[PDB]
RNA sequence: CAAAUAAUAACGGAGGUGUCCCAAGGCCAGCUCAGUGCGGACAGAAACCACACAUAGAGCAAAAGGGCAAAUGCUGACUUGAUCUCGGUGUUCAGUACACACAGGGACAGCAAAAGCUCGGCCUAUCGAUCCUUUUGGUUUAAAGAGUUUUUAACAAGAGGUGUCAGAAAAGUUACCAUAGGGAUAACUGGCUUGUGGCGGCCAAGCGUUCAUAGCGACGUCGCUUUUUGAUCCUUCGAUGUCGGCUCUUCCUAUCAUUGUGAAGCAAAAUUCACCAAGCGUUGGAUUGUUCACCCAUGCAAGGGAACGUGAGCUGGGUUUA
RNA sequence: AAGUAAGCGCGGGUCAACGGCGGGAGUAACUAUGACUCUCUUAAGGUAGCCAAAUGCCUCGUCAUCUAAUUAGUGACGCGC
RNA sequence: CAUCUAGUAGCUGGUUCCUUCCGAAGUUUCCCUCAGGAUAGCUGGUGCAUAUAAAUAAUCUUAUCUGGUAAAGCGAAUGAUUAGAGGCCUUAGGGUCGAAACGAUCUUAACCUAUUCUCAAACUUUAAAUGGGUAAGAACCUUAACUUUCUUGAUAUGAAGAUCAAGGUUAUGAUAUAAAUGUCCCAGUGGGCCACUUUUGGUAAGCAGAACUGGCGCUGUGGGAUGAACCAAA
RNA sequence: GCCAACGACCAUACCACGCUGAAUACAUCGGUUCUCGUCCGAUCACCGAAAUUAAGCAGCGUCGCGGGCGGUUAGUACUUAGAUGGGGGACCGCUUGGGAACACCGCGUGUUGUUGGCCU
């Protein structure tokens, strides 16, 4: 009857990767987080100052607020059951950016562009992404070697 | 007070150690994993066999020092002296505990009836697995026949079942007996006491020419 | 035996800088008669109900906070602050030597 | 050390491996704030050498420091000073010539003009009103020894003469005595000049006339004598507040292969060839056995 | 008589009843706990906007007159 | 120890170096001590040899009963040009094979140099 | 533990806390630690000096864990930011408190040439409401007829303490006992369970003059048996009379004897092993309340248990009210 | 702030007041045993007696007696829970 | 005996008409609290804001981040542990042919190096499945040049904000039981129990304790002869 | 082809050796009056010029170690979901998807940014 308290169960949460102890590499502390950005939280063991609490690990938020060293990113938990979206001053070295729109705004760069040569042709702009629709009909040919090249079910023997 | 394995058999949990945090674990009385004519070489005996768990059992200590008694005797007996490697592989680094109550006096009343259940280490067994060696002889091939019977011998001192596999090993190699003809003809297989050393490329070239220097030479 | 001493370089609130301080104990100055709760505790035991109120036994601590008064040079002007429990404490006293002949 | 620590081998970064970088410094030299988005920093970089003195204006980015302003000791022949490249006076040039080089490029000249009277003392430019300030670079010393008078900080001093809000203490200029300070600039004026330089040179023809061929020689082929130097770092004082032009070169184009000798290694094929008749010839030098 | 302590059996059927819950999505998200020397007179640079066309767009000849600020900026 | 007598920060011995051609003062005033001619181990792998004489006042000084006799120890280390390639603070490095002079360059510079025997003990 | 987010239980397992610290805090600079190798008089397994290797194998008041190498380690330098203030956030959470951490704003200061962001201890623990008392504090507000000084009060911030630590002021005994309830809870029956005992079957080291199994039978191994005996708390506390003996009936077979047999290391006699087998039988006493075991004796021969069998069947010796 | 009454504290008496009344070694010609010695202590170390007792756990003590046979009885014995 | 006195009871018992509709809880924190509260959750009632898109909200696909469990591993570290093999050696435990011999075999055990058997709740280079988070558009995307003391820069180009400009086809899939929001903080509840799977203690248990989802409680009916829970189906 | 200062990623860059090296450089190097620091001008600080096969980033070489990427292990291990499937149990088959790891073999052995120069 322990979770309480506040680095418990963390022995391999704010390790280091293998080989990836020692100094911070500089970048970290040259990137620029601008208020409203999507951010990962990913703590970082070797800076012991302004970590998040271990429910945060993991999560992502969007910053609502920078300061100095840190940003303030509005991070959101379920308590139970219920989500209450909660707000986090976090230190810079356990912040990252989320790939994760910046892969849907490359979408929105080219849902103009394709929408811009569009007025030529004019149909279809086909700016909606379609799931993995069945396959086609297709003439597989052989020749290739003609078949047989057969299996059979056969490996127990030892 | 060595109550048998006979109503063991719902084994269920993590292995504890004889480690740095059970400390008060025991000197076992069953130590030696290995006997016979342990110091001959590879050549010496080219046959291994095996004795193989086709179920998943928890073999026992004594059950693993018994067997392997029953697989000496019959081969000091009938296929000489020391003509035979007997490797048991089955190392028993387990921790059954027992909770002992001391009921003495009939009285006292204080320690556990069941409140509360710290335990006491009492056994050591072994995890076997399907398809997971139990021992192995390795003697000649003149002695095939008397190998299996003090392996046979030995089965019915072990629980579950299993079964008794000549392997077409070359020894207690990891080689076929052709793959290991051919690769001891030319120079490759540079020889230890149980085990060969195999197929070198690298590195970096001085034991190429040392080969070569004792192939000629 | 910690260690702490008389005199300290802090902020003083009435000339609004830091100046030099004088580091002083505190023990307690005993309650007057009347206190408020002094003067309403003595009228109800005048006599014949019998202990009126708690008496507390099983206490628990050891140590006490050390409250360090502060007065300023200057302006004569005295702040405290507590320190932390712990068991011995001296003012002043015997800066602690680096690197010695361990003697035994 | 075999095989098993090499496994968990884990190197410094590569120019710590390297003795160049701090990274304790690094990282808090370059500390720009978070709110303070993406502005730049400029730290004031002067590397010294054997034979030079790369003075340098960097801000921290990301894919690599940017140099805005690059001035070097190996062109002062060019404003008057031929020999001893790395004074304690020929730094105070090359630090202001690279804030002569920086002021007229940001037209920051006509304005922060700087301190011609060079006295030694402590000088702090005043913002010039309608505006605000001026362009501020911060000292980056590397591990150089931070001790007082080096020529480290004959730069800081050279480069606040010309104008830039560098921040300071004299502590650790040349002639500021340490007990008390006691400042005095006069010390910092005759090291500025290049005057204990002229006074050993001035005090060699009393104890060891032979020892110009030593020490201080080239002087002596170049023919510079002791009262001289007074008057060589003056005049270089403006000839260096007049050219500041970066000292740009056009070959047209010989940088790219030039011209010879790209240096290749040992295509795959070529060591599966090499070690084709290093194997072939040993065994036929072991049929030389029999 | 120490019958049955803990348990979250039944406290997600009893969770995903009245649902589990998106907080709600704002146009006007607070500004507190913010940076207070970023929002101080940032509530006057709203207050500064008395005009933002009629008198704006004679601004931008205005500095046009001095040709803009189109080289120092640079540094 | 409990065995010698000393303990942590008891000041046992006092030492001091002495660096380029003041130590061909006392190198070779306590060599022929030795009477050049050393032994054979006394010369370290690393390059340095060392060897140590007692009767102090055979030094060119003077017995001078205030002070006593003291025996003492001399060590040489020795080296080649760039060898502070390792001991400046900026742009360090290691100095390599050739250089890095063995025990029997020392010995070489000891049969040259005061003219020693080796002495194979 | 815990089942790869977080959460997560048992009188689960392994430990730690109630402190220590003027430096062991703050910060700059210099420095490299465990160990290892070759050396250097006394000097050895270790004393010290010095070189070369050393990925942290050291050290950091840290219990464990994470972390850390021109440091957070070691040494020096000055130092008091272990300061004043005002909110906000994280944890725990009811999204309350304290408390602990944090990220800021406003000062004022330390170190540093400077950048640097120092709001105690590298991080995760090291602690505490109301009422009361008591300091510091405004250079104060009130005592209600009005001034003056003392006194008291009030307000801000600390301290004095609640370790059952969200915080009554607290020793037994009852077999003389009472009440409300409880099968949410013991004592006996019934149920499940079997570590303990025993009864079987495999393998055969061996014992048996010779002979592995006439008769045995080690080390192992797989089952059956709850009744003793624990474990358990399901049914019963508006009550199921709680040990034995006496009486009397029925049932089992795990067979003592007898019938019918097979086997012996079976000559006869006597015995031993096993098979079909529950029909008839399995007694009289001394001592003890016993229950088993023991004793005298008879007996061809003197087996083991079931309805905890059996108190409106008795008895009342054990146990057990005054 | 002095001086202050009883009571307490300090001092003495008292056990047919309430109560209590110890260990560990070494030694005598076969063994055995310990009259004897040393020592640790205590307010005093349980004396005269008595006893497996209506009082002894071990235990149905051991010996004798009583019986054909006695966990009972009686007589002894005694480091006596 | 009479009164105070209908003393008090977190405890047992009982609590009186029909149909219709909706439908629980045995968990959280805290309490001299453990047969009880208060608290939050779960419930109902009553509304109200929006009916002749591009409003959004919830299981999959896509994009991205997170994770150290299964497996894997010990010829990687830390802990174990089994066997030999090749040897630095000068550690010898002394040897052996010899007074010790170095004149030779080296004998063995140390130590070193290439291998080896077998493994870890409080080990781990690697590392799934099932999971956790976020995103998937007018609340948008590129502009233009204005405001700012706080804001930074020597920039009244930053960074936030306030405006005009220009933008085909609202930017996966499927759904919409109507969803949103308040109030009575509204009643009951706060003994649970069973099962697959994973689990801890225990020799075991129709035993003790947990995670997950589904069930009985609260529920008839079909099947399993029989039966709280199983199979089917409400 | 390179050289330097400042870097980013932080071993494809490291480690062990070996062998080259034009030119700018970078060094080692010389000295201690000055500023500065040591027990010591070795280190640091400062003045600044008389010889090169050590640093240095390399040019590299190595059937190199490590590290890196691919292949293969392997549709293997495990695992989602299913059954009135199996078996005395332990556990195992199949359905429905998802899908590792050691090793093993092969491959390559820093990539680049800004600013100043050199040209074998």
């Amino acid at each position: 009857t322990n979770s309480k308290g506040y680095r418990r169960g963390t022995r391999d949460m704010f390790s280091r990767p293998f080989r990836k102890h020692g100094v911070i590499p500089l970048s970290t502390y040259m990137r620029v987080f601008k208020i409203g950005d999507i951010v990962d939280i990913k703590g970082h063991g070797a800076v012991q100052k302004g970590l998040p609490y271990k429910a945060y690990h993991g999560k992502t938020g969007r910053i609502f607020n920078v300061t100095q060293h840190a940003v303030g990113v509005i991070v959101n938990k379920r308590v139970r059951g219920k989500i209450l979206a909660k707000r986090v001053n976090v230190r810079i070295e356990h912040i990252h950016h989320s790939k994760c729109r910046e892969d849907f705004l490359r979408r929105v760069k080219e849902n103009e562009r394709l929408l811009k040569e569009a007025k030529e042709k004019g149909q279809w702009v086909s700016l909606k992404r379609q799931p993995e629709q069945p396959k086609k009909a297709h003439f597989v040919k052989k020749l290739e070697e003609p078949i047989a090249l057969a299996p059979i079910p056969y490996e127990f023997i030892a | 007070g060595r109550r048998p394995a006979r109503c063991y058999r719902y084994c269920k949990n993590k292995p504890y150690p004889k480690s740095r945090f059970c400390r008060g674990v025991p000197d076992p009385k069953i130590r030696i994993f290995d006997l016979g004519r342990k110091k001959a070489t590879v050549e010496d005996f080219p046959l291994c066999v095996h004795l193989v768990s086709d179920e998943y059992e928890q073999l026992s200590s004594e059950a693993l020092e018994a067997g392997r008694i029953c697989c000496n005797k019959y081969l000091v007996k009938y296929c000489g002296k020391d003509q035979f490697h007997i490797r048991m592989r089955l190392h028993p680094f387990h921790v059954i505990r027992i909770n002992k109550m001391l009921s003495c006096a009939g009285a006292d009343r204080l320690q556990t009836g069941m409140r509360g259940a710290f335990g006491k280490p009492q056994g050591t067994v072994a995890r076997v697995r399907i398809g997971q060696p139990i021992m192995s002889v390795r003697s000649s091939d003149r002695y095939k026949a008397q190998v299996i019977e003090a392996l046979r011998r030995a089965k019915f001192k072990f629980p579950g079942r299993q079964k008794i596999y000549v392997s077409k090993k070359w020894g207690f190699t990891k080689y076929e007996r052709e793959r290991y003809e051919e690769l001891r003809d030319d120079n490759r297989l540079e020889p230890d006491g149980c085990n060969v050393k195999y197929r070198p490329e690298h590195g970096p070239i001085a034991a190429w020419e040392k080969a070569q220097r004792d192939v000629y030479a | 035996m910690v260690n702490v001493p008389k005199q300290r370089r802090t902020f003083c609130k009435k000339c609004k800088v830091h100046k030099l301080h004088k580091v002083t104990q505190y023990k307690k100055s005993k309650e007057r008669k009347g206190a408020q709760g002094r003067r309403r505790y003595d009228r109800k035991q005048q006599g014949f109900g019998g202990q009126t109120k708690p008496i507390f036994r099983k206490k628990a601590k050891t140590t006490k906070k050390i409250v360090l008064r502060m007065e300023c040079t200057e302006c004569k002007y005295r702040k405290q602050t507590p320190l932390k429990r712990c068991k011995h404490f001296e003012l002043g006293g015997d800066k602690k030597r680096k690197g010695q002949m361990i003697q035994f | 050390k075999n095989k098993q620590y090499f496994k968990r081998y884990q190197v410094k970064f590569r120019r710590r491996r390297e003795g160049k970088t701090d990274y304790y410094a690094r990282k808090r030299l370059t500390f720009q704030d978070k709110n303070k988005y993406n502005t730049p920093k400029y730290r004031l970089i002067v590397r010294l050498s054997n034979k030079d003195i790369t003075v340098q204006i960097a801000y921290a980015r990301i894919e690599g420091d940017r140099v805005v302003c690059a001035a070097y000791s190996h062109e002062l022949p060019k404003y008057g000073i031929q020999v001893g490249l790395t004074n304690y006076a020929a730094a105070y040039c090359t630090g202001l010539l690279v804030a002569r080089r920086v002021l007229n490029k940001l037209g920051l000249d006509s304005l922060y003009a700087g301190c011609t009277e060079v006295t030694g003392e402590e000088f702090n430019v005043e913002p010039v009103d309608d505006g605000p300030g001026a362009f501020r670079c911060f000292l980056d010393v590397g591990l150089a020894r931070t001790t007082t008078g080096a020529r480290v900080f004959g730069a800081m001093k050279g480069a606040v003469d010309g104008g830039l809000n560098i921040p300071h203490s004299v502590k650790r200029f040349p002639g500021y005595s340490a007990e008390t300070k006691s400042f005095n600039a006069d010390v910092h004026r005759a090291h500025i000049f290049g005057q204990h330089v002229a006074d050993y040179m001035r005090s060699l023809e009393e104890e060891d006339e032979e020892s110009f061929k030593r020490q201080f020689s080239r002087y002596i082929k170049l023919g510079i004598r002791a009262d001289d130097l007074e008057d060589i770092y003056k005049k270089a004082h403006q000839a260096i507040r007049n050219d500041p032009t970066h000292k740009v070169t056009a070959k047209k184009s010989s940088a790219v292969t030039k011209k010879r000798w790209n240096a290749k290694k040992l295509t795959n094929e070529q060591r599966k060839t090499k070690i084709a008749a290093h194997k072939a010839a040993y065994v036929a030098k072991l049929q030389s056995e029999t | 008589a120490k019958s049955k302590n803990h348990t979250n059996h039944n406290q997600n059927k009893k969770a995903h009843r009245n649902g589990i819950k998106r907080p709600l999505r704002k146009r006007h998200e607070s500004t507190l706990g913010m940076d207070v020397k970023f929002l101080i007179n940032q509530r006057y640079a709203r207050k500064g906007n008395l005009s933002r066309e009629e008198s704006v767009k004679r601004y931008n000849e205005r500095i046009a007159s001095q040709k803009g600020k189109p080289k120092p900026v640079t540094l | 120890v409990r065995s010698f007598g000393i303990r942590r920060n008891e000041k046992i011995a006092v030492h001091c170096t002495v660096r380029g051609a003041k130590a061909e003062e006392i190198l070779e005033r306590g060599l022929k001590v030795r009477e050049y001619e050393l032994r054979r181990e006394n010369f370290s792998s690393t390059g340095n040899f060392g060897f140590g004489i007692q009767e102090h006042i055979d030094l060119g000084i003077k017995y001078d009963p205030s002070i006593g006799i003291y025996g003492l120890d001399f060590y040489v280390v020795l080296g080649r040009p760039g060898y502070n390639v390792n001991h400046r603070k900026r742009k360090s490095g290691t100095v390599g094979f050739q250089h890095r002079l063995t025990k029997e360059d020392a010995m070489k510079w000891f049969q040259q140099k005061y003219d020693g025997i080796i002495l194979n003990t």
